């Protein structure tokens, strides 16, 4: 299950789950930082 | 390089009006799904004609 560390297994995967989702975080606030009623 | 650049204008202005048709031809045939996803692409075409 996600929030328990019993398995250290899932601690590494859930680990490297959240790292990612962080680094696609940054690159999406990096994009917002710099920078349908017509077609409807 | 002026005459090309003119050309690639030419030709997205050109897909704006095919996409428009294709969203007509939907209308005739298809269906409110495939008439309102040929304009939604067409925003793209529209954006890059000013753009360029």
């Amino acid at each position: 299950v996600r929030g328990m560390n019993t398995s250290s297994a899932m601690s590494a995967f859930e680990r490297m789950e959240e790292k990612v989702l962080m680094q696609e975080s940054r690159a999406q606030a990096l994009g917002e930082l710099a920078g349908g009623s017509d077609v409807d | 390089a002026q005459k090309r650049s003119e050309k690639q204008y030419n030709d997205a202005q050109n897909e704006i009006n095919k996409w428009q048709r294709n969203a007509q031809l939907a209308l005739q045939k298809g269906d409110e799904n495939l008439a309102r996803q040929a304009l939604e692409r067409k925003k793209t075409y529209t954006d890059t004609s000013a753009a360029l």
